[PDB]
């Protein structure tokens, strides 16, 4: 009778089965929250959190924990960079556990609900029908909900009761889980203010108990209450359904964009970090203060931190891998090691050259030289006959500053070119490529990877939106038209649109 | 009725082929010509 | 999208525009100064896009430009001139040639008919 | 048709159904509140892409802390 | 150099989709012959 | 407890097992080498 | 390894194509 | 049907022509002396035949700030 | 207050006029039009 | 019956189609 | 072919939305059979 | 009754043009954007923007005039005439860009109005709605090209710009920078789009073709009245047709014309999809152990690697006049290039 | 080091014939539910 696509339409009209259903959807769920977060701890590697963070080794649940405080685990390494002795139950393998234990607890309940589908609190009153009333059930869930988040914002974010939020430096070289005073003037709406996600809960969450103060008691009119058909439940599908994917635009969209809600240094670098050269501005700042400071160059450069210079990398973007590419970004390039050093390209007359860096389009941008105001004083010939701008003509030299590699010049015109290959694309690291027998070639972040699977499915739930919302405004006409709908298709003799009152 | 359409239509599209022709006419002399 | 090309690009197009004004400051011409003050602004805009201490550091250096010669005193127009070319890094284009030189390839760049545009046509 | 201790517990919540208001109700109220929520969000949206600029709020990676 | 789990993960996204449908197909030749009583029940 | 008045028989076609196994084959085709590549 | 992976799709396509047309249900005109 | 004068009625009117032999022409040559005096170069900001180059600029003028674009157009535009 | 929250406010309130115009242009004519 | 909205929906398009015919004509003349 | 069509009272070609069209074209004529070409002009 | 009960009745009424409550929506908005193509295709310029020429005023034909994005200076700004870099004063408005987000704004909107009037119509005639599921394949092109692609991106510059010739260079960008046929997303919409012509172009001729005799004109046109109760084509004949020559025929006509619903439709979803795969650029470039074999064996030679040289010709060649703004600067020894061309 | 064709070998060693009985299961549940005429046919 039915099709496999109309399978599940059975269980509309029992709501004690509705419930069998949502705790066997949200044993799944909080399942793989479980299971996915203990593969994932097969996999982590904490030896090295500079060079080697999450968002490198393609953990995609692990961000979301440690968010919101879970720094620690029974291993007895803090991701934080520290060493614990105690984690106690809320580590990453017990927050892990504890979804598989919800996992099973929820599995029998929706055993138990999908057995006993004759609880009477199911049943109208006046009829016998099996009836939920939409609008106290909303009214009840909305109430929860404003309460649980202003207990969120109150208690967890400002950390009276919880232990914080992550909430890291501009530059994603230190962060920390810790409690946030609330930003209540037009700062909290700065997103890159951890302050504003303090202050919206708290005041979101008091409109949610307030809405659900004003849902429990008062009854909807008749005028939204047949428009909006509120004793269809389909009707709080299609509405909810609207509700998601407008919460994941905004969620996809604060990921890619980034916020103080998806920080650097657990994510991994925006795609418009690399655009402006937001760290190389940080680079530069801090080797001018140490050269006023009276710093000779070599001692300058070195100063600069592993892990800002990490972030200054063309493999550190969420724009540079590719769908197939599945996997770690370790998988892409290796395990970092570290930092060679600051390339300094010179010519013949002590000029300063800079190879100009290559944008996210490109996958291949050629090697160009250029100086302080952008013209080209070298690049690598395509063609090598008549080439004006070749290095073994030009007579760049390379000297370098800070890492494993300071203080080295190199005159020799092939070496030249190869580290003039390599400083085209980021700062140039030394890497492991057989660890893992890693190609050489890019991969992408987890803030690449949330915001495309959010921003596709967000486009899926724009089409159930429009399913839903028409299936519940047409339900009568959903198994044909019939043979009333004659009179009332004719241009004319209603001088409204379909009324049977007119004319 | 009075003037039948078949005059209306033609007067109104010798107009559309006159200024048609006219668009490309000066597709070759003015600007966009080279 | 601020990128490093949008900041080479006004510090390339109004480094000309504010480094040329040496000319003006020598005879004092009051209105040279008065019709680039938009020049000012811009190189401003341009060249300290992301940055905003160094830009607001570049409000002010601006200003101290225009309070000068609104007083009229010479000596301290080229006393605050020569601070903000020396702070800001200043630099026109110079002339290039075959060796040091292709400023331009597209004729979309900014520096086309400059004398620091020139290309090897080979 | 199996009463139980929580289903008791819970009945008086499942009692009115479809008990609504006799015409327009609070819709004047409610079209405020969805007109006001709605400028919220132009403001939210215009200060997030820095199409609105207040002062001393940029739109930039701070260091909270 | 061919990626790893790409032969699990198209041989079990062939057959596990492929056998699920095959029983929906399955499930009705059945139900349609327990409908009408043949030799077979 | 109790039967419900619910529940009902699933069907599905012989040409809608065509359709669907060329469905599953097909896309196959397509994603089976960008898996591999 | 993986033409054989292949040829057992395009082979399997070619075999439900197959089936599809030689042993497909009939409509009746009753 | 729907209680309209039909649009093979008002085509061939008589009184339908005299009505546009006045209107036609006047919106045909408001359209002609929109452009004939180039009053659109300065409302659209299209720049003339003249005035893609100048004499102190010869190169292809592009915005290059978000927010002082405003100041931008007015230099590009002033030589 | 800024120039740029003056140019919105400026917007909210035309926003409101072109809605507010357009919703008393149509009661007008409805009454007068009523069936 | 002279306003009707299909005045209006015409005249939405036709007044603006012939003051830009009547622009375009002067485009295909002008010159370098 | 609207290449260099569009020319200013001084004659530099202003350039339409068609010459980057024809400087894909550019782009995909000097690669495609690269080593088959022996002679300037593509005329096989 | 009430206000709004007359207000419901008064744009409810049918006449010639249904104005609706969507056309509250719809006749302001899509009057806009369709008015903004226009000026813009007429006045106003890419010369600021693009360093381009696209206008009809300026010098292009209908093939190459376009409205077009602004600079990637402004970066996603929503262009706003009040707005904190127009300022008012709409000549700096047009030069900047901003027709093309008006357009593109007004556009959005006009799609939401249409297909809420896809709904409004399908009540009160009482009619199921499957105009407005069929209506939003459409929509899912329109957002995802040109809202959800350029705010992946980096400024609302990668967006094509409403014209002719613009268009088409956004095929030659996405394959050269984005290598757009080989994604497997797009495969599954060119066969939507392919097959939804396929199906027009059968059931077009399958049905002027089991016709019935039903008068003695050789014109078949004029012996049909939409009031008949019969069919007008042999349902049984054109199934005997084609199982007959293609193998395998249709015996329903409800399962059919939902199939030319779903083929066209279906296309474009998962068209668009992946085009939320390059607003983020995770797509389908290479193939790593193709690309892998070819960088150890210089004998191995597929198509492949020959559309890989063809878009190293697009990226190179095309971004110095692609993006001016970037300022590329390339030396005629760095652009790759085959023998003699 | 762990040989490669066995996470093919086991998991379509799995779910080929662990699918397969399942229908045997499925063909029956619907025959005998096609046998007393129910909501289901
Ligand atoms: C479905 C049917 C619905 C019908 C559609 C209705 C039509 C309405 C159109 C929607 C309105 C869209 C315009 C919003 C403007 C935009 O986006 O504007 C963008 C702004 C943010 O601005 C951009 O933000 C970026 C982030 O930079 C950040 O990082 C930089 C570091 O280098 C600096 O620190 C900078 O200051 C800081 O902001 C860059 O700065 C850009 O240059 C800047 O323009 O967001 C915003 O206004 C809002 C962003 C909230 C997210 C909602 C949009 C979702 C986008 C999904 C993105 C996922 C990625 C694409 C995948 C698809
Ligand atoms: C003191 C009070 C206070 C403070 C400080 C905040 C602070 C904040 N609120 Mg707010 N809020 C408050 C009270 C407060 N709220 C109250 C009381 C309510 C009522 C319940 C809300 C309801 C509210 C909502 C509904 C949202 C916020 C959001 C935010 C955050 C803004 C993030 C940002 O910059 O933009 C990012 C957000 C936007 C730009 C929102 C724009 C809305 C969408 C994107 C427009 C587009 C429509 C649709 C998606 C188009 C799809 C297609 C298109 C993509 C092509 C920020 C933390 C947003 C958030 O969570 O962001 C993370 C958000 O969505 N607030
Ligand atoms: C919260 C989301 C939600 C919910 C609860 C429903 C609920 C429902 N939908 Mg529905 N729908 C949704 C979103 C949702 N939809 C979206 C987003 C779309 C657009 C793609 C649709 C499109 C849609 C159509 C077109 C139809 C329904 C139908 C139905 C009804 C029966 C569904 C059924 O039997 O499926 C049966 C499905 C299967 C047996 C298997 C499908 C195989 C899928 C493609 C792969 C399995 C998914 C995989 C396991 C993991 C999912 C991951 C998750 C993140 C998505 C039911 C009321 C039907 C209906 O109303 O009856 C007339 C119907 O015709 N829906
Ligand atoms: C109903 C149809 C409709 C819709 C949906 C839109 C939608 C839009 N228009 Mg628009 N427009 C319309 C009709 C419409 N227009 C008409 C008829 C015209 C011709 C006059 C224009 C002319 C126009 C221009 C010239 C521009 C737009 C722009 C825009 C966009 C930005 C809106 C914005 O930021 O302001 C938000 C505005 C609102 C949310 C107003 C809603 C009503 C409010 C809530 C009432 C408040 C009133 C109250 C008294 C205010 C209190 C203030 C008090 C405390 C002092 C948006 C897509 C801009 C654009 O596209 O940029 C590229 C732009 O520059 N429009
Ligand atoms: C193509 C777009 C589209 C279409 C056709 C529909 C269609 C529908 N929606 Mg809907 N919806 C959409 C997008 C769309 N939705 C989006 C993006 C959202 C999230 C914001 C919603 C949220 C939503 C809810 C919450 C509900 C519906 C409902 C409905 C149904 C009843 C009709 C109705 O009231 O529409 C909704 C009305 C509109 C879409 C009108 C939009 C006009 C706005 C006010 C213009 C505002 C201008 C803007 C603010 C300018 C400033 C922005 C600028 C700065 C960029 C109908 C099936 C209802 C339903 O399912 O009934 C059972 C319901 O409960 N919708
Ligand atoms: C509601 C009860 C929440 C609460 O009291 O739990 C208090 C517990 C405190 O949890 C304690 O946390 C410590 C580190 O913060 C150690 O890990 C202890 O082992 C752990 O038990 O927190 C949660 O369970 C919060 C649950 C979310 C609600
Ligand atoms: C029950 C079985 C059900 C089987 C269904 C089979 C079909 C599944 C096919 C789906 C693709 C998954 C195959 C992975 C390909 C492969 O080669 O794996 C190869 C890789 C194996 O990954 C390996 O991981 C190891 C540990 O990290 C090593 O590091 C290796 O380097 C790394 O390659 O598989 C994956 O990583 C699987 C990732 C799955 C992620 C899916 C979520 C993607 C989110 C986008 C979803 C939204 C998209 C919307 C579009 C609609
Ligand atoms: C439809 C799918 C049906 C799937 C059934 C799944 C269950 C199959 C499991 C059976 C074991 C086969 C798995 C092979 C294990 C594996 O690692 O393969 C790994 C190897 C892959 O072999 C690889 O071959 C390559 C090319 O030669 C390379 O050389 C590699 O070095 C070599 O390892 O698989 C086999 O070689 C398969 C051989 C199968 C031979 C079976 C016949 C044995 C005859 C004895 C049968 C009688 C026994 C009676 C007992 C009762
Ligand atoms: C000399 C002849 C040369 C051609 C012979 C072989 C071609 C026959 C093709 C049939 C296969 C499809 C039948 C499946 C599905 C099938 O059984 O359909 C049978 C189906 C019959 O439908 P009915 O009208 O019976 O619908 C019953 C409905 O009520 C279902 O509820 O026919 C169709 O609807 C139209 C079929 C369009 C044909 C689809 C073609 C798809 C092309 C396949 C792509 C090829 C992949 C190749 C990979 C290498
Ligand atoms: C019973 C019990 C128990 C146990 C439990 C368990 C053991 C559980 C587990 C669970 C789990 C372990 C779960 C998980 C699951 C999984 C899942 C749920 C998955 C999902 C999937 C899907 C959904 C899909 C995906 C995808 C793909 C594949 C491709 C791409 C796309 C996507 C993403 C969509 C205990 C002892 C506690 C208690 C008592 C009772
Ligand atoms: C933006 C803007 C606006 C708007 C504007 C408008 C709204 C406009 C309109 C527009 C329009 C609405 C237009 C129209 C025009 C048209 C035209 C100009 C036409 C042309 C013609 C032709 C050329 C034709 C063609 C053809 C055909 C179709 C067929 C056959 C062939 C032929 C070729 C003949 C305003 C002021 C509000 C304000 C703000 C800004
Ligand atoms: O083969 Mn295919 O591509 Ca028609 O051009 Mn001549 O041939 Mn070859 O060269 Mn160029």
């Amino acid at each position: 009778a039915l099709p496999w696509y109309r399978v599940h339409t059975v269980v509309l009209n029992d709501p004690g089965r509705l419930i069998a259903v949502h705790l066997m959807h949200t044993a799944l769920v909080a399942g793989w929250a479980g299971s996915m977060a203990l593969y994932e701890l097969a996999v982590f590697d904490p030896s090295d959190p500079v060079l080697n963070p999450m968002w490198r080794q393609g953990m995609f649940v692990m961000p979301f924990m440690t968010r919101l405080g879970i720094t620690d685990s029974w291993g007895g390494w803090s991701i934080t960079g520290e060493s614990v002795s105690n984690p106690g139950i809320w580590s990453f393998e017990g927050v892990a556990l504890s979804h598989i234990i919800l996992s099973g607890m929820c599995f029998l309940a929706a055993i138990w609900h999908w057995v006993y589908w004759d609880l009477e609190l199911f049943r109208d009153p006046r009829t016998g029908e099996p009836a939920l009333d939409l609008p106290k059930i909303f009214g009840i869930h909305l109430f929860l909900s404003g309460l649980l988040c202003f207990g969120f914002g109150a208690f967890h974010v400002t950390g009276l009761f919880g232990p914080g939020i992550w909430v890291s430096d501009a530059y994603g070289i230190t962060g920390k889980v810790q409690p946030v005073a609330p930003a209540w003037g037009a700062d909290g709406f700065n997103p890159f203010n951890p302050g504003g996600i303090a202050a919206h809960h708290i005041a979101a969450g008091i409109f949610g108990i307030f809405a659900g103060i004003f849902h429990l008691t008062v009854r909807p009119p008749q005028r939204l209450y047949r428009a909006l058909r509120m004793g269809n439940i389909e009707t709080v599908l299609s509405s909810s359904i609207s509700a998601v994917f407008f919460a994941a635009f905004v969620t996809s969209g604060t990921m890619w964009y980034g916020a103080a809600a998806t920080p650097i240094e657990l994510f991994g670098p925006t795609r418009y970090q690399w655009d402006s050269g937001y760290f190389q501005q940080e680079i530069e700042r801090q080797v001018e203060t140490s050269v006023s400071e009276g710093l000779s160059e070599s001692q300058a450069w070195s100063r600069i931190p592993d892990k800002l210079a990490f972030y200054d990398y063309i493999g550190n973007n969420p724009a540079k891998g590719g769908l197939f590419r599945a996997g770690p970004m370790n998988k892409g390039d290796g395990i970092a090691e570290a930092w060679l050093g600051h390339p300094i390209f010179r010519d013949k007359e002590g000029r300063e050259l800079t190879v100009r860096r290559m944008p996210a389009f490109f996958e291949t941008f050629p090697v160009i030289l250029v100086d302080k105001d952008g013209i080209i004083r070298a690049d690598i010939p395509f063609r090598r006959a008549e080439s004006k701008y070749s290095i073994e003509q030009v007579g760049v030299t390379v000297d370098f500053y800070g890492g494993k590699l300071n203080g080295q010049t190199f005159k020799d015109a092939p070496t030249v070119k190869k580290f003039a290959r390599k400083a085209q694309l980021g700062e140039v690291f030394e890497f492991d490529r057989t660890s893992l027998e890693s190609d050489g070639v890019f991969r992408s972040s987890p803030r690449g990877w949330y915001t495309y699977g959010h921003a596709n499915f967000a486009l899926l739930f724009f089409f159930g939106h429009l399913w839903h919302g028409g299936r519940t405004i047409f339900r009568d006409v959903f198994t044909g038209i019939g043979a009333e709908v004659t009179e009332q298709v004719e241009f004319g003799a209603f001088q409204k649109l379909g009324d049977k009152s007119t004319k | 009725g009075r003037v039948p359409l078949w005059l209306v239509g033609l007067v109104g599209g010798f107009a559309v082929i006159t200024i048609v022709s006219l668009f490309i006419y000066g597709s070759y002399s003015g600007l966009g010509s080279s | 999208s601020v990128s490093a090309a949008t900041i080479n690009r006004a510090r390339g197009l109004y480094g000309d525009r504010i480094a040329a004004l040496k000319d003006a400051v020598a005879a004092g011409d009051f209105k040279a100064i008065a019709e680039e003050k938009n020049a000012f602004i811009l190189f401003n805009s341009g060249a300290y896009p992301t940055n905003k201490a160094k830009k607001n550091a570049a409000i002010a250096q601006t200003n101290e430009i225009f309070k000068a010669i609104r007083s009229g005193d010479k000596a301290a127009v080229k006393s605050a001139y020569d601070a903000y070319m020396a702070a800001n890094d200043i630099r026109p284009l110079p002339e290039i040639n075959a060796n040091i030189g292709q400023g331009y390839s597209s004729d979309f760049d900014f520096r086309v008919r400059t004398k620091a545009g020139a290309i090897y046509v080979r | 048709a199996l009463r139980t201790r929580l289903g008791e517990i819970l009945r008086p919540l499942n009692a009115e159904y479809g008990k609504v208001a006799p015409g327009w109700g609070t819709t004047p109220i409610m079209g405020i509140v969805m007109l006001a929520f709605l400028i919220f969000l132009v403001i939210i949206l215009q200060i997030y892409n820095s199409s609105l600029i207040i002062e001393n709020v940029d739109v930039d990676w701070a260091n909270g802390i | 150099e061919v990626q790893f789990g790409a032969y699990l993960a198209v041989l079990l996204g062939t057959f596990l989709p492929a056998l699920f449908l095959v029983n929906l197909f399955i499930q009705t030749e059945a139900r349609k012959a327990g409908k009408a009583g043949g030799q077979d029940s | 407890t109790g039967p419900n008045p619910n529940k009902q028989a699933v069907e599905l076609n012989r040409t809608s097992l065509y359709w669907g196994l060329l469905l599953i084959f097909v896309l196959a085709v397509l994603f089976s080498s960008y898996f591999f590549n | 390894m993986e033409a054989l992976v292949y040829t057992f799709l395009l082979i399997g396509t070619l075999m439900v194509i197959f089936f599809a047309v030689f042993f497909r249900e009939t409509p009746r005109i009753l | 049907s729907t209680g309209e004068r039909p649009f093979s009625d008002i085509i061939t009117s008589v009184r339908y022509w005299i009505i546009h032999s006045i209107t036609i022409p006047s919106l045909f040559v408001s359209g002609w002396l929109f452009i004939s005096t180039g009053l659109a170069y300065d409302v659209f900001g299209t720049p003339r035949p003249n005035e893609y180059f100048t004499q102190d600029r010869q190169q292809v003028p592009l915005v290059n700030d978000r927010f002082s674009a405003k100041q931008e157009l007015e230099d590009l535009t002033k030589g | 207050m800024t120039a740029s929250l003056s140019n919105f406010i400026a917007s909210l309130i035309a926003g409101g006029v072109v809605v507010g115009v357009i919703a008393i242009a149509l009661i007008v004519i409805s009454k007068s039009d009523r069936i | 019956p002279i306003f009707t909205f299909r005045w209006l929906a015409v005249h939405g398009l036709a007044i603006p189609t012939v003051f830009f015919l009547g622009g375009i004509t002067a485009m295909q003349f002008i010159q370098r | 072919n609207f290449n260099q069509s569009v020319v200013d009272s001084q004659g530099r070609v202003i350039n339409t939305w068609a010459d980057i069209l024809n400087r894909a074209n550019l782009g995909i004529e000097v690669m495609h059979e690269r080593n088959a070409h022996n002679f300037p002009l593509d005329l096989a | 009754r009430g206000l709004f009960d007359l207000v419901d009745d008064w744009l409810k009424k049918d006449r010639f043009v249904f104005v609706g409550w969507s056309g509250l929506l719809l006749f302001p908005t899509a009057y806009l954007a369709a008015g903004g193509w226009m000026t813009g295709t007429t006045f106003v310029t890419s010369w600021y923007t693009h360093g381009l020429a696209s206008s009809y005023l300026e010098g292009c034909n209908f093939l190459t005039a376009a409205v077009s994005t602004p600079a990637n200076s402004v970066g996603h700004s929503l262009l706003l005439l009040w707005g904190p870099e127009a300022q008012g004063d709409f000549t700096r408005w047009c030069q900047i860009g901003g027709l093309w987000t008006f357009v593109a704004l007004h556009g959005a909107f006009g799609l939401i109005g249409f297909c809420l009037r896809q709904f409004e119509i399908a009540r009160l005639v009482g009619i199921r709605p499957y105009n407005a599921i069929a209506f939003s394949g459409p929509i899912a092109v329109f957002v995802s090209v040109f809202l959800l692609y350029p705010l992946g991106q980096a400024s609302w510059f990668f967006a094509p710009s409403f014209g002719v010739a613009a268009i088409f260079r956004f095929l030659l960008f996405l394959q050269g920078f984005h290598n757009w046929t080989l994604n497997p997303f797009h495969m599954m919409g060119v066969a939507g789009i392919l097959g939804g012509a396929l199906l027009c172009a059968i059931h077009g001729a399958t049905v002027e073709n089991t016709l019935f005799e039903d008068g003695d004109a050789a014109n078949t046109f004029r012996a049909f009245t939409p009031t008949q109760s019969e069919e007008t084509y042999s349902m049984v004949t054109a199934n005997r047709f084609w199982s007959q020559i293609f193998g395998v025929a249709f015996s329903n006509k409800r399962w059919l014309h939902f199939f030319m619903l779903f083929v066209p439709v279906t296309g474009l979803w998962t068209s668009s999809i992946g085009i939320v795969g390059l607003a983020l650029n995770l797509r389908a470039y290479d193939f790593v152990s193709q690309e892998l074999r070819a960088a150890e064996d210089p004998e191995f030679e597929t198509f492949y690697t020959k559309n890989h040289l063809l878009d190293e010709g697009i990226r190179a060649w095309m971004a110095a006049q692609d993006q001016p703004h970037e300022n590329f600067v390339f030396p005629e020894e760095v652009l790759p290039r085959g023998n003699a061309l």
